[PDB]
């Protein structure tokens, strides 16, 4: 199993 | 969807005390995102939950930590974070 | 913009992006076929020209009335009585062969897009030109076809003959032929080929092509900011929607330091790859020297030690571009990534990018073609 990038996008910067 | 897992009352210890600083060392605050993450690498991976930004919010309450810092240094291979 | 002599919008057997086209049915284009208009419809799709095709039984040969000079071509397939798997053909031009041993279905599943464009730009002597379809004889099932053909002129925009400008990363552009791969506006939406400079290229938008999680941020310019290409420059080198906006690491330096901000662009190997880079500082902060300063890598070598754009521009809001060549190890994963410099004590740790153009190169004289795409 593995943390997705999908679920690390989640901490996309903001404006 | 709100999530299935509660993110208010977990200890955030495992990031806290590791990834730190001035400086946010790439592997040392990978490690410990992971160490945190990965028991729950199953909801957060799923897209229809309101989990894993519910779960950043509260690591970057925690850690006062800047903006985009998981998303941007923690990085492995195609598939994801390993996790094992 | 840019006004092409030629135009020629062809669309076989016979749209949303304003541009009137024209059947090959009684085209002094046509120099036997069998049309037929597309058996599904997929709402994705529009109807012109990918709705109706022509089909070459047999080897057939298209001749365009064209001025000496280079021109884009572009050909438009969509996969699909016969069955859509077994087309497998090749497709020549003068002493090039633009494809071979190419199927549209798994290609284009492979890519989950519905359906296909390509480019390419070449340079033509004479007033005529050479477009012929060859159904692969390796297997009988073999059979060609195409949705659409077009042919624009174009400048010579994409050439370094120039005495020692270009060398691989580790180079000389002249009546060599190019297939481009990927035209992306970093950090700003899909341009469509009429939004473009007159030269009709379709911008796309390069964050599926970020590598993790790690998109920065993106910037556009402020709206008191005026993109004003240099005086002597061409301007349709790239819209002002490319230089208006690009991407970024992000507000914090020491977390700029710890990432690459990267992208990943699979290619046909046995090639070498002409890559432009797109640069305009569109940021309020950076108007002066040893500000923004970063490393641009290529195939995970270094491409550009310190790549200050004011430097290469002296100003805000004008736009800049760079060739590089890659020769990729010997299908393949072709790496971008930019990475701050603080040698020379910069005020920001920071990297940018406004878009990215990159070309698959003629190897000596002869295929442009490459594998067809495992999904
Ligand atoms: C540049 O670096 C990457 C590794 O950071 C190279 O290697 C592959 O990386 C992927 C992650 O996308 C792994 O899943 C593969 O297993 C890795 N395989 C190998 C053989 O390394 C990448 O290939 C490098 N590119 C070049 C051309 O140097
Ligand atoms: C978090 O867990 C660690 C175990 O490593 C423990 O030592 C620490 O006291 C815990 N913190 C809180 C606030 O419960
Ligand atoms: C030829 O095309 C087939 C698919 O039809 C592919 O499997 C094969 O690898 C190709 N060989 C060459 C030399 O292109």
């Amino acid at each position: 199993r593995y943390i997705s990038y999908g679920a690390l996008r989640r901490n996309t910067i903001p404006c | 969807t709100t999530c299935k897992e509660d993110f208010a009352n977990k200890n955030y210890t495992i990031i806290t005390s590791r990834c730190k600083g001035p400086n946010y060392p790439a592997n040392v605050c990978c490690s410990a995102f992971k160490d945190f993450a990965c028991p729950f690498a199953e909801v957060l991976n799923d897209e229809k939950n309101d989990c894993a930004s519910t779960m950043f919010s509260y690591i970057n309450l925690y850690g006062r930590y800047p903006p985009g810092i998981f998303a941007n240094m923690c990085k492995e291979g195609k598939e994801g974070l390993d996790c094992t | 913009d840019y006004s092409p002599t030629e135009k020629i919008l062809l669309n076989c057997g016979g749209d949303t992006d304003n541009r009137i086209w024209i059947s090959d049915v009684k085209s002094k284009f046509l120099s036997d076929s069998k049309t037929s208009p597309a058996l599904t419809q997929d709402p994705s799709v529009p109807e012109v020209p990918y709705m109706t095709a022509r089909v070459f039984r047999s080897p057939f040969t298209y001749t365009f009335p064209v001025a000496s000079g280079r021109k884009f071509v572009r050909l438009y397939f969509y996969p699909n009585g016969l069955n859509a798997t077994n087309s497998l053909f090749s497709v020549s031009f003068g002493p090039y062969t633009l494809l071979k041993n190419f199927s549209a279905s798994q290609t284009a599943e492979a890519l989950t897009y519905a359906f296909i464009i390509k480019e390419f730009v070449v340079n033509v002597e004479g007033g005529t030109l050479n477009m012929t379809f060859t159904p692969e004889s390796a297997p009988s099932n073999a059979y060609a076809f195409v949705n659409g053909i077009e042919v624009t002129s174009m400048p010579d925009m994409y050439s370094s003959t120039d005495g020692t400008l270009t060398m691989v990363g580790s180079t000389i552009d002249n009546s060599t032929a190019l297939e481009n791969v990927y035209r992306l506006n970093v950090g700003g939406n899909d341009i469509s080929p009429s939004a473009d400079t007159g030269l009709y290229r379709s911008w796309y938008d390069d964050q599926p092509y970020i590598f993790g999680a790690g998109l920065g941020i993106p910037e556009t310019a402020d709206p008191n900011m005026t993109i004003k290409y240099p005086t002597g420059t061409p301007t349709y080198v790239a819209p002002v929607d490319v230089y208006s906006t690009a991407r970024s690491m992000g507000p914090t330096a020491q977390i700029n330091l710890n990432y690459n901000l990267t992208w990943i662009f699979s290619i046909d190997s046995g090639f070498t790859y002409l890559v432009r880079l797109h640069f305009c500082e569109v940021s309020s902060n950076i108007t002066k020297i040893n500000q923004r300063v970063f490393t641009i890598y290529l195939n995970n070598q270094t491409a550009e030690p310190e790549a200050d754009v004011i430097a290469w521009t002296s100003s805000n809001g004008v736009p800049f571009h760079k060739d590089y060549v890659v020769n990729p190890p010997e299908q393949q994963d072709l790496w971008l990534a930019l990475h701050p410099n603080p040698v020379n004590k910069p005020e920001y740790y920071d990297s940018l990018l406004n878009g990215v153009e990159i070309f698959k190169m003629n190897t000596s004289d002869g295929n442009l073609a490459g594998t067809n795409p495992i999904p």
